[PDB]
RNA sequence: UGGAGAGUUUGAUCCUGGCUCAGGACGAACGCUGGCGGCGUGCUUAACACAUGCAAGUCGAACGGAAAGGUCUCUUCGGAGAUACUCGAGUGGCGAACGGGUGAGUAACACGUGGGUGAUCUGCCCUGCACUUCGGGAUAAGCCUGGGAAACUGGGUCUAAUACCGGAUAGGACCACGGGAUGCAUGUCUUGUGGUGGAAAGCGCUUUAGCGGUGUGGGAUGAGCCCGCGGCCUAUCAGCUUGUUGGUGGGGUGACGGCCUACCAAGGCGACGACGGGUAGCCGGCCUGAGAGGGUGUCCGGCCACACUGGGACUGAGAUACGGCCCAGACUCCUACGGGAGGCAGCAGUGGGGAAUAUUGCACAAUGGGCGCAAGCCUGAUGCAGCGACGCCGCGUGGGGGAUGACGGCCUUCGGGUUGUAAACCUCUUUCACCAUCGACGAAGGUCCGGGUUCUCUCGGAUUGACGGUAGGUGGAGAAGAAGCACCGGCCAACUACGUGCCAGCAGCCGCGGUAAUACGUAGGGUGCGAGCGUUGUCCGGAAUUACUGGGCGUAAAGAGCUCGUAGGUGGUUUGUCGCGUUGUUCGUGAAAUCUCACGGCUUAACUGUGAGCGUGCGGGCGAUACGGGCAGACUAGAGU
């Protein structure tokens, strides 16, 4: 069949993408909890950190540029309205 | 990628081929994007017919013909005209 | 297939001789069978069937080929029976018969089937071939000086030549100026009954 | 450019009205018979289960290593040496989402058609603007062990990368503020300002051997999504819905959206048939019919849906992911009982069902597809071959004189005639068969050389066809090797005799057979077709017996028992406006093959190529208000008071 190599590369991809996605999720929830805390001081830099992580993931290709733009806009408006 | 390929529509012992522009991910005898000539390998030398301007447009837009369509283009000179080569006809 | 049977029996059944030649008549009336001397009521379908069979056995045409000829004739614009007769005449055996290169239609079919004619210098062996305008017909060079041809080479001047065909001398070549007109040359049979037969 | 009727109710007639017939068609079967070639077609039933072989691999010009080949290499005299072309296995890249199969499910935006995407994504292809710059860590493979019957797996080292991670800088990422144009409302296209950020990779070279990657502009290509119109039966299915309908705020998607979520309203669908039941892949197409129409979706082409049954995720540009993965169920198999493996609705083939449908063949010779710089590799796609009269076409089974009225048979008025010029006898031709030979086009094609330095070109030296020594041609004696089939009472073409005597029997109807049967079995004779002829199965037509074309309702079947009135259909005269229906032109579209005209090529036809019709329609612009219609009015005749 010569697809055992494909299966191994697949599972390597699952681990890599799952790890980066979970890291991005944790960063997003950190920024969110800062947003409800309303410190408005460290949230300003957490926004930039989250944007950097998310568009780094987009460049890596684990996500799409459209999703990266949507999430960045959401977090920016989130910081804005408070 | 867009390709220019020969489509066979003759009978069992009359393999007539049509010079057509079709998508690569299609069957040989399928619905091509546009037919831009034909080729009959049953005459004495052959029967070669090329529009020579729709082929030029497709070549400039990115269409890539296969080996026999490339040979026919070289024969008709349209490939040479597109690439800027001196000899525009070698029939 | 081919009939390959008694032509005179068919002629007596049809009540109209259509072959002539050396064996034109049997010197007797036409009781085709055991009861053939008795009178029979003439039905409408009988006349049309007899006309169609007369044409088919005159031109050596099978039933399916005759059906195709009739359907092509009616599909063609203008008339139907005239076109059918023209198609029937356009056969190689009929052309040879009219040009007088054979004794009858059966002889013409025998020669053309055995392949003793090259139309455009090309060997053919099908009587079903149809001639067209500006088309030549020639005799095989090897097949010359043979008995079945030399027997008629000198006695082919008896039968008339149609107004659309022409014959050449010592070296025969057959050329087709235009399509024939059976309505004015050799029409012993009315096609207006066949056209009614084939619409039933 | 195209319209046939006949039989059958009665003592006899005319209507109405059934039933039957004559014709064609098929992915066909049966009975009998049966030569060949050209081209096509061939599990329609069990989406029943499968033995077996082949159907997706490639790159050393990305990388570490050397299992094999020839190898210079030490030399064993049968052992050594990755450094070398080359390469087992391994990392990595791409492909694998295409190609091939079935029509199960599906009455659905699944399909056909025409719009919208200011709601979108898009590898490999083309191409504009630039870069191609710095560090780090492990591991595959190998080696040493361990566990397990296997399927498989653990621990310890060890080596890379065009593998991974972390970096500098880069605007079509975002936010806020603006400029400039646009309308179709959310908006759309392009710059500026301030705050944010986001990648790349190196390898090879007979020295112009070549490859690459990314940051993004714009094309080409493929697709995701929405809408109007059209294509079954059933009301003996009349009330359906609650994320259901909408809104708001978030979440989610490439993208709009109850797609998901929290809150608010009570709404949304239904007699123009929802909801429910039965059935079904849709279309271009195919058959019949003069046509309208009726039937049908098989070859082929387009799409859709599915891959033992049911469910789910991931990789990836892109997944019903047949030959990928996870789980539940059934089945089959191995087992050491602890555990494992599997899915022909791919090609070929087997079992079973059925009236029934084919080789476990050849080759990548050509085309398409995938991998490289390539040379090259794979391809049951494809090109063929093999079996079947299964369908279309075509040719033969001979022909020239023959009244010996052969002999005979048959009928028989005992005179005759039919078989019947067909025969014998004289003769001509060898179409296709048999034997031998030559021998293809399909290949202005691909490799190793000569001008060209590589880009382009012809030249020849060599080779490359499964088909195939095949088509086809030639040479040889010989009519010599070659026909059968159905019917004969009316429909409908075809009559005598023998045996039989309501018995044997036939038959589509109505009718024949109970002792002179053109209707039964048989013999002769005739009719029609032909390597085919009849039966069965189904559809169309006749049937104007579901009638728009193209029917009727006093007595033949047909006016509700009457009235009112909901929806609906339909509507007086006249004026003005719109131009929706109507109609004209123009543009786009209406795929190809197939249907037709006209031609061209297979000796002809079937088959095939080309030009034009077809595609009855739809969207857009531009003309008309003659009629219907919308609106604005007016009149009295209709109608009402
Ligand atoms: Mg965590
Ligand atoms: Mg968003
Ligand atoms: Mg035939
Ligand atoms: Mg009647
Ligand atoms: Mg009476
Ligand atoms: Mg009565
Ligand atoms: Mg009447
Ligand atoms: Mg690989
Ligand atoms: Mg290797
Ligand atoms: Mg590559
Ligand atoms: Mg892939
Ligand atoms: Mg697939
Ligand atoms: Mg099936
Ligand atoms: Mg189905
Ligand atoms: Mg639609
Ligand atoms: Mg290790
Ligand atoms: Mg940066
Ligand atoms: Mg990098
Ligand atoms: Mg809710
Ligand atoms: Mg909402
Ligand atoms: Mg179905
Ligand atoms: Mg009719
Ligand atoms: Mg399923
Ligand atoms: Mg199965
Ligand atoms: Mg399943
Ligand atoms: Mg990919
Ligand atoms: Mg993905
Ligand atoms: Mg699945
Ligand atoms: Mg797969
Ligand atoms: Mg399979
Ligand atoms: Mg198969
Ligand atoms: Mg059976
Ligand atoms: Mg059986
Ligand atoms: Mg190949
Ligand atoms: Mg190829
Ligand atoms: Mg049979
Ligand atoms: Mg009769
Ligand atoms: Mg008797
Ligand atoms: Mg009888
Ligand atoms: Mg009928
Ligand atoms: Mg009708
Ligand atoms: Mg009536
Ligand atoms: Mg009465
Ligand atoms: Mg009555
Ligand atoms: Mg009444
Ligand atoms: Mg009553
Ligand atoms: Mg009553
Ligand atoms: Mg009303
Ligand atoms: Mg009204
Ligand atoms: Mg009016
Ligand atoms: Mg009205
Ligand atoms: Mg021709
Ligand atoms: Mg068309
Ligand atoms: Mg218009
Ligand atoms: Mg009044």
């Amino acid at each position: 069949k010569s697809q055992q190599k494909r299966n191994r590369t697949n599972e390597r991809a699952r681990l890599r993408n799952k790890a980066v996605k979970s890291s991005l999720r944790t960063a997003v929830r950190a920024f969110r909890e800062a947003a409800h805390a309303g410190d408005k001081a460290k949230a300003a830099e957490l926004l930039a950190s989250t944007n950097r992580k998310l568009d780094k993931a987009a460049s890596k290709g684990v996500i799409h540029k459209n999703q990266a733009a949507n999430k960045k806009s959401a977090l920016a408006q989130a910081l804005n309205k408070l | 990628a867009v390709k220019i390929k020969l489509t066979r529509l003759g009978k069992i012992r009359n393999p007539q081929y049509r010079v057509a522009v079709a998508d690569a991910r299609t069957r040989r005898d399928g619905r091509a994007i546009e037919v831009i000539g034909r080729y009959h390998p049953k005459e004495e030398p052959s029967l070669i017919e090329i529009n020579s301007e729709r082929a030029q447009y497709w070549l400039s837009v990115g269409a890539q013909p296969t080996e026999p369509v490339l040979k026919l283009l070289k024969i008709t000179g349209d490939w040479q005209k597109f690439k800027g080569l001196p000899g525009a006809q070698g029939r | 297939a081919r009939y390959t049977g008694p032509v005179t029996r068919k002629s007596r059944r049809l009540r109209t001789d259509l072959v002539g030649g050396d064996q034109a008549f049997e010197k007797r009336p036409y009781p085709p069978g055991q009861h053939g001397r008795a009178r029979i009521k003439e039905s409408e379908y009988l006349l049309q069937l007899q006309e169609k069979q007369k044409a088919r056995f005159t031109y050596g045409v099978m039933e399916k080929q005759f059906r195709r000829y009739y359907e092509e004739a009616v599909r063609q614009p203008g008339k139907t029976g005239e076109e059918l007769l023209k198609i029937l005449e356009s056969r190689l055996d009929n052309v040879i018969y009219r040009a007088g290169l054979a004794r009858t239609r059966r002889m013409a079919r025998q020669l053309v089937s055995h392949g003793h004619f090259n139309v455009n210098g090309v060997h053919v062996n099908v009587p079903s071939y149809r001639v067209s305008q500006y088309d030549i017909v020639d005799v095989r060079d090897k097949s010359l000086n043979t008995v079945p041809f030399q027997i008629a080479r000198e006695t082919a001047g008896e039968r008339p030549i149609p107004s659309w065909l022409q014959v050449v001398g010592e070296r025969q070549r057959v050329l087709i100026h235009q399509l024939p007109e059976r309505a004015q040359i050799d029409v012993p049979l009315t096609e207006q009954l066949i056209v009614e037969y084939y619409s039933k």
